[PDB]
């Protein structure tokens, strides 16, 4: 009973935007892989020619899943272009409001987005609750009853008794899957966090728009600083502590807990889903000017070799069209960019996806939580070494257990966990630069006729750079380089595989009719087709 | 994926960036978990539903063709140019999937500035044809509810179905389209820095003492006197709206407002 022959899963569902992911399967492991992205916006094009001011409120809307994100990229790269620099306070809340949405997104990664690979939520209600309650007391400090879980089950059984499953309709592990592992007490665990971070997620989202106005696409950013002077208030800060508290308890006492328990019980997935070279930006700056004042170091490495880290150099990204829907096959820097689309439908003149295919030196890189953690390990980050070396002890596997869809998994949660406890460090920081009688948070500045301008995000889902090329003061060229583009753009010029098509050779295939083993490795890369096109 | 009980809501994602399905996860009382175990039945939704590929078709074809019949919530704006290539799903394009549902649909609500009026992707140059809902299918005879706003307040889009639900019509609703129980006054004359406008007492600058003060942001560029929403009234996540954060309006709950409000730091 093994596979030989094509799949197709179009849509993936369960990410953010339009994603065809092809492959071709031999003896039921993948053989060969086709990462296709099926929506074009065009806001490259759009922007020529308005307002660099105004650039920021266009490119958020690249994605309200990363929202504000790309604003804050735009403003950083404006800022850069004008050669502001910002006062210490919006930096601070910038900062801020970036890592809440990072806690924002990975929870609802984890559980909205990627468990419904690996839970199977109808076997919950085979659970017995007391069973269950347990087993979640012994994972966590918080302590849950068996009433508790119930009260889920209860809610869960009505629900499937009605007939209608809503989200749940045709889901794989419908009937069993053999590729699906947990009990049944795990499966009502995970289902009940679910649920829990359904709620949770309000909460800290609403953390964002204490400062930001609003969640989604904030409003609270402008070239020179931030807007909101309600911000440097006690009370205003105090709401935002708050909830940053609340969300930090639900990352270290729901979602960690229960990622160790999910990957325990799926350690084959380290095995699949490597990948050889990664590439950060660094996040969290003290000096808008100098990436390498961020908690978050930048860094580029090759085929694992973090013994090497070496230098990022902005220089050396390009990005490819011969495989993309682009004229022609030139590769270009971005700020020499083109977004000249041309279709030729699905592999005409070998073209099969509206992302471009970013190259660093030449090279496919990974991008996002497992490049982000990895590198700052190697750089002797005690935070993210003590969080990482305590993961690696709790499930029993080495350093080279990371190298897999498993391990990015985890860095996603690791990294969720350390920036939890540096938004607790960054806003005493701030309230001890107020109570030194700081309470400035816009700069003046003035726009040039001529510049060039590059500001870089570390996004939840890695490296996010915006360029601009300003002429006459207005956009002359403006171009995005985005993580998911990096991660799931197509092959280069070269015909070098990218990290996900790369990543999806070697994945077994169980059923091919329920292809989950190809959803669990695209799923731990958390594609964003809105944010790798634009 | 239904049947009877819970009524039926088929939620399409076009050229968006999913924001505005972001914005739902925002709901509050009700929460999003009460709204889709017990209001409704959810039954295709590309961002959170389990299944995949065909088995994600099969679910919107049993969806949308089922008796007990659907309401269809749309995200985003439809590409047309180039015979809508510019958007496929499971390579049929945006364009053919709207043809062939909405008329199906027992009331259609387009929500956010993309389904109702084109959205940011319609900006000039337009390079995909972005047409909102309702211009994209007039000739098909769709007529979307239009909840505008960028994302829109997920207020706006609960209280539009909750309504539809009771009375089994759509309520009052304006020359856009959108209810008028929402989109009915400006933003500006619900804001708390009107008596500032009147007195005309305007920051120069966001650095200025007179934005330290909260004085009006016209000058600054502030849409709202040209803007209907209700986000003074309502906020955002319980909390706050953009000129409670020091920054104007840029309007965007308007029909073309990427090219009507621009530049946005000028009035
Ligand atoms: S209306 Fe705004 S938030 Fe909603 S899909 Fe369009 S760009 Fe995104
Ligand atoms: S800040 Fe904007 S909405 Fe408020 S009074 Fe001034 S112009 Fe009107
Ligand atoms: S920008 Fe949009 S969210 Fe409200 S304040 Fe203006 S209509
Ligand atoms: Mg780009």
């Amino acid at each position: 009973s093994s596979y030989s022959g094509p799949i197709v899963v179009d849509p993936v569902t369960r990410i953010e935007g339009h994603l065809r992911i092809e492959v071709e399967v031999e003896n039921g492991k993948v053989k060969n892989a086709y990462s296709s992205s099926t929506l074009f916006r065009g806001l490259e094009i759009i922007l020529k020619g308005r307002d660099p001011r105004d650039a920021q409120h266009f490119t958020q809307r690249t994605c309200g899943v990363c929202t504000y994100t790309h604003a804050l990229a735009s403003t950083r790269c404006v800022d850069n272009a004008v050669g502001v620099h910002i006062p210490k306070n919006a930096t601070y809340i910038r900062n801020l409001v970036l890592g809440a949405q990072y806690l924002h997104d990975h929870i609802v990664h984890f559980y909205h987005l990627h468990a419904l690979d690996f839970v199977d939520v109808t076997a919950a209600l085979k659970a017995d609750p007391a069973k269950a309650a347990k087993v979640a007391s012994s994972i966590s400090p918080r302590k849950t009853t068996a009433a508790d879980l119930k009260a889920v089950q209860d809610k869960l059984k009505t629900f499937v008794e009605t007939g209608q499953l809503g989200p749940f309709t045709n889901a794989y592990f419908l009937g069993g899957h053999p590729a699906y592992y947990l009990d049944p007490e795990t499966n009502l665990i995970a289902t009940a966090h679910y649920l829990e971070a359904l709620r949770l997620q309000v909460k800290a989202a609403r953390a964002m728009a204490v400062f930001g106005a609003k969640n989604p696409h904030t409003q609270f950013t402008v070239v020179g600083g931030v807007t909101c002077y309600d911000a440097l208030t006690p009370q205003r800060i105090a709401e935002f502590e708050a909830l940053w508290k609340e969300t930090k308890a639900f990352v270290d006492e729901v979602y960690i807990p229960d990622l160790l328990v999910v990957a325990a019980a799926y350690k084959d997935w380290t095995q699949y889903g490597g990948t050889d070279n990664f590439i950060t930006f660094g996040e969290f700056p003290k000096d808008e000017y100098d990436l390498n004042s961020r908690f978050f170091k930048p860094g580029v490495v090759f085929k694992r070799d973090f013994k090497n880290i070496k230098p990022f150099d902005k220089m050396q990204i390009e990005e490819h069209v011969r495989h993309s829907w682009y004229e022609g096959a030139e590769a270009r820097h971005p700020w020499k960019g083109q977004t000249q689309p041309k279709y030729t439908d699905l592999h005409g003149d070998d073209r099969y996806s509206w992302m471009k295919a970013p190259r660093y030196m030449g090279e496919p890189m990974e991008t996002g939580p497992l490049a982000q953690v990895l590198i700052a390990y190697s750089q002797g980050h005690p935070k993210v070494k003590a969080v990482t070396d305590a993961v690696l002890a709790k499930l029993g596997v080495g350093p080279e257990a990371l190298f897999s869809t498993l391990g990015r998994t985890a860095a996603r949660g690791i990294e969720t966990a350390v920036i939890a406890e540096y938004v607790g460090v960054m806003l005493q920081e701030y309230k001890d630069n107020i109570a030194k009688g700081d309470n400035v948070i816009c700069a003046p500045w003035e726009m040039p006729k001529q510049a060039e301008g590059v500001g870089f995000v570390n996004a939840p889902r890695g490296g996010l750079s915006h360029w601009i090329r300003i002429e006459d003061g207005k956009i002359g060229n403006f171009q995005l380089v985005v993580p998911s583009t990096w991660t799931l753009g197509p092959r280069c010029d070269k015909n070098k595989l990218s990290p996900v098509e790369a990543s999806l050779i070697g994945t077994p295939v169980a059923d091919a009719k329920r292809p989950v083993e190809i959803l669990r490795t695209v799923h731990s890369f958390d594609p964003c087709i809105a944010c790798g096109v634009h | 994926l239904m049947g009877p009980r819970r009524p039926s809501v088929v939620y399409l994602h076009n050229a968006e960036c999913t924001g505005c399905s972001e914005s739902v996860l925002r709901a509050f009382e009700p929460y999003i978990d009460t709204l889709i175990l017990d209001t409704l039945s959810l039954d295709y939704h590309e961002t959170i539903m389990a299944a995949a590929g065909d088995a994600a078709e099969a679910a919107l074809e049993q969806a949308v063709n089922s008796p007990h019949g659907f309401i269809a919530v749309v995200e985003g704006g439809i590409p047309t140019a180039a015979n809508g290539i510019y958007g496929k799903v499971a390579n049929h394009t945006m364009l053919d999937i709207c043809s062939r549902i909405l008329p199906k649909a027992q009331a259609v609500i387009a929500y956010g500035t993309c389904a109702t009026f084109g959205g940011v992707q319609a900006a000039k140059p337009n390079p995909t044809g972005a047409k909102g809902v309702n211009d994209a299918l007039k000739h098909l005879g769709v007529k979307a509810i239009n909840i505008a706003g960028c994302p829109p307040n997920p207020y706006n889009l609960v209280g539009t179905i909750v309504y539809y639900l009771k009375n089994k019509a759509a309520p009052e609703l304006d020359s856009l389209n959108r209810p008028t129980m929402f989109f009915g006054q400006t933003v500006h004359e619900q804001c708390p820095r009107l008596p500032h406008f009147d007195a005309g007492e305007f920051a120069p600058s966001f650095e200025s003492e007179e934005a330290r003060k909260g004085w009006c942001l016209y000058e600054l560029g502030c849409k709202g006197p040209v803007t209907m929403n209700n986000c003074p009234k309502i906020k955002f996540n319980q909390t706050n709206w953009p000129v409670d954060a020091g920054h104007p309006c840029i309007g965007c709950s308007e029909p073309d407002f990427w090219d009507a409000m621009t530049p946005f730091y000028q009035n």
